[PDB]
């Protein structure tokens, strides 16, 4: 048989459950809704681990759950009665011999044991990945160091004292490859020599390199923090998620960087070096699974003071062409066809974030916090484990690097580009579209001339890698 | 077969744009969503009798990417003006808003409606005087919709499909 | 994309967690948390066909020793790891496999023999008694070092390929 639990009177945890408290979807079951109780029950559950639910759960419950209320719960959690003697158990006491005590073996076996265990990798997952909390609340640390440093007993010996040092480490607070990376590449501006680097100066793999490391490294510091709760849209999201918009602030730099660089060039022959320049630089982000990247080249080339260049787009080589065309439709129909190359390359990749954004906004606002149910408002938490499957994948594509060498005098340049100046967003863009109708009047006013602005050799140097030895 | 439009939804992030579309797309009244869902944004309608196809492109959440507005917007046949009647600001950005469509479009008349959203229940700052004499001086139609009970929300799309159908 | 449940298991210090995140993040941990249950995942294109790899990091500590049908209900394949500097974690091997065929009610689980901790000079289990057990299941052999990365591809990436032909 079962084992028998604890009255539900002295340990909450042991309420049968019933749709009053609990909904499953319809081989471990997923959980619709629930209370609160209910949820922590299956987060901690005796019969099996659920190492996605913790992941979930833990990313997702403050929209329900406050962070010290969710200590007292699994702590509350962790206190399980033992049981009583069972009549074999007391016979054989007054008879002066030591009891089988079976069923009080079986229960600590089955049920303490692997519920205390479970509560435990919440508790190590809440501090080895969701540190936040304890960073923004010092009491709340006080409280699970002590909680931690004062559970007894040489089952839970082990992780106790792990995790104990784990949080010490985490107050306080390198890679390896399968082979070399490529040598930097350079064109005409020569190492250290800083003050000549642009656009056509630099050499365009090593542009596309540096910028992937730069949009990489800005993808991978985003925490799920600043995503849950829609945040990054709110009053406070400078505060909430300054790596998130760090990371959308330099893309859109970039992109107003590649139609300044474009605007600005008057000379129609010099203007479609400068636009095959950038078309290269795509080529060289598809290589290397920036989807980032390419999408700062396409929104600049859709944007209204680039679009609109028919004498230059009429003199883009026709394979060029090809390879724009290619990575704009990457956009089409919903973004379908990224969605299907982002899901098929082998990475290291940097995704484009913005469909993430959008789903996990959507998410949250088109779904209702609870569920009400028999007179009962349960914890909607399929809601929860659809923003933690977005969560998720953002996750997955933040482990792997690049193994491209760090050039730091190019870091250094497109770490401080900023194209706009001192001037205000309006200000400059339509600056940009006023060069747009000086460089190429609208029809019927006629095509000027414009003289030449560049001194160095326009001919690109290709981007395919060299190799001395 | 039947014709399908291109609309696209602009506005202020933060304060409840998102709602408009989902309330639509919905199961009405199932108040459910999968975003991921692929054709969560497609509906079939029947509008004046004639059936046709909406494709509606919202990018809630992604406004700080200003730079991509251009290309977003380059998608559309129709654009849905959307601010909130509890923050002026939003109402503020409209004028900008209206003018970079008709640069993308080239064109000084592109279909659209301006939109006034009730996203919570703080307190309206924007008079639906406002906004009516705003949308006049612009010569487009003004719909007022509710992000919780799905008031007006046909009325929007429907009257901007009416607007591309009269262009 | 098809998606493969793979776990790893043996004896604790054997350096399962180690492994993993060597192969998730490219990073070796000098650390030894013992784990209760980690889980990651990993998008990877192996022979030519995008997969999703579930990749389940279990406990070797003999105190979750109670706590493994679980866990092997769901596997689709095992890591059978042990440390080459260790014989203890080498005779531990036995338990998971008869374990693994209990739970799993098969004679045919996927399953790869790891021996760990290659980059170790003080070898204490030669290479052919472990690639005498190994052949004595029908499973290949192969030995890495979480430090180093080597072999470590080739582990797991054996792993998927027997899935996927079982
Ligand atoms: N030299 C060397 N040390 C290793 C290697 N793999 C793991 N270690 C070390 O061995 C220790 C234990 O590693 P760990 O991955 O935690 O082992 P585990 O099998 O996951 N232990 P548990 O079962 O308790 O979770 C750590 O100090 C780790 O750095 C290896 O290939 N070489
Ligand atoms: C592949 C590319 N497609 C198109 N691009 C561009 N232009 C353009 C693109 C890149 C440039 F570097 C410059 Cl300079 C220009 N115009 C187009 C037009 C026209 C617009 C206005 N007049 C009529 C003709 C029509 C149909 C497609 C395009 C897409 C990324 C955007
Ligand atoms: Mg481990
Ligand atoms: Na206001």
């Amino acid at each position: 048989g079962q084992m028998r639990l604890p009255s539900a009177d002295v340990y909450r945890f042991a309420e049968p459950d019933s749709e009053e408290n609990i909904i499953f979807e319809e081989g471990i079951p997923i959980i619709k809704a629930g209370t609160v109780i209910k949820l922590i029950e299956r987060l901690t559950y005796h019969m099996y681990a659920d190492p996605n639910f913790v992941r979930t759960f833990l990313t997702t419950y403050r929209s329900f759950c406050k962070p010290q209320e969710l200590l007292s719960l699994i702590i509350e959690r962790f206190e399980i009665p033992e049981p009583e003697p069972t009549e074999a158990d007391r016979i054989a006491i007054e008879n002066g011999d030591q009891p089988l005590s079976a069923e009080l073996k079986r229960f600590r076996k089955e049920y303490i044991q692997p519920v205390q265990l479970r509560v435990l990798n919440v508790c190590r997952h809440w501090v080895e990945h969701h540190f936040y909390d304890f960073e923004r609340d010092a009491y709340l640390l006080q409280r699970m160091e002590e909680f931690i440093g004062t559970v007894r007993g040489k089952a839970m010996k082990k992780w106790v004292e792990s995790i104990t040092k784990i949080i010490q480490r985490k107050k306080i607070a390198n890679i390896t490859f399968q082979s070399s990376p490529p040598t930097v590449e350079w064109h005409i501006s020569r190492p250290g020599h800083i003050e000549t680097f642009d656009l056509l100066t630099l050499h365009p793999i090593e542009i596309a390199r540096q910028l992937t490391l730069l949009e990489s490294d800005l993808y991978r510091a985003v925490q799920p923090s600043e995503l849950v709760g829609s945040v990054w849209t709110k009053e406070d999201k400078e505060i909430n998620s300054p790596n998130l918009l760090k990371m959308i602030r330099h893309t859109t730099n970039l992109t107003l960087w590649f139609e300044k660089c474009i605007v600005e060039t008057e000379n129609l022959e010099e203007r479609v070096a400068v636009v095959s320049r950038i078309i290269e630089i795509l080529q060289v982000f598809q290589e290397l699974n920036n989807f980032n990247g390419v999408l700062e080249v396409v929104s600049a080339m859709n944007s209204s003071p680039v679009y609109r260049l028919d004498h230059t787009f009429e003199q883009i080589p026709s394979r060029q062409k090809k390879i724009l065309e290619e990575a704009h439709e990457l956009s089409e129909d919903h973004y379908k066809k990224y969605l299907a190359k982002l899901r098929s390359i082998n990475p290291p990749c940097v995704p484009f974030f913005g469909i993430y954004l959008t789903n996990i906004l959507k998410t949250e606002e088109g779904n209702p916090e609870v569920l009400k149910r028999h007179g009962k408002e349960l914890i909607n938490f399929s809601k929860r484990r659809k923003v933690a499957e977005i969560t998720g994948e953002i996750q997955q594509y933040q482990n792997q690097p690049y193994c491209l060498r760090v050039e730091s005098d190019i870091k250094r340049f497109f770490e401080n580009l900023n194209p706009m100046g001192n001037s205000m967003e309006k200000e400059f863009t339509d600056y940009l579209f006023n060069k747009s109708l000086e460089i190429e009047p609208r029809n019927p006013k006629p095509l000027p001339r414009f003289p030449k602005k560049y001194s160095y050799p326009l001919k690109s140097p290709g981007v395919r890698p060299s190799n001395p030895r | 077969g039947m014709t399908e439009y291109k609309l696209v939804v602009v506005g202020a992030g933060g304060v409840g744009k998102s709602a408009l579309t989902i309330q639509l797309i919905q199961n009405h009244f199932v108040d459910e969503y999968d975003p991921t869902i692929e054709d969560s944004y497609r509906k079939q309608v029947v509008i004046d009798g004639e059936t046709c196809l909406l494709d509606i492109l919202d990018t809630a959440g992604q406004e700080e990417y200003s730079a991509m507005r251009d290309q977003y917007m380059r998608t559309g046949e129709g654009f849905l003006c959307v601010f909130a009647i509890n923050n002026t600001k939003s109402f503020e950005d409209i004028h900008q808003y209206r003018e970079q469509i008709k640069r993308v479009k080239d064109s000084d008349d592109v279909p659209m409606v301006l939109v006034g959203n009730k996203c919570d229940l703080a307190a309206r700052t924007v008079e639906s005087r406002q906004a009516q004499d705003l949308a006049r001086s612009y010569g487009i139609p003004y719909i007022e919709t509710s992000a919780k009970t799905r008031q007006g929300v046909e009325d929007a799309f429907y009257t901007l499909v009416r607007e591309i159908r009269q262009h």
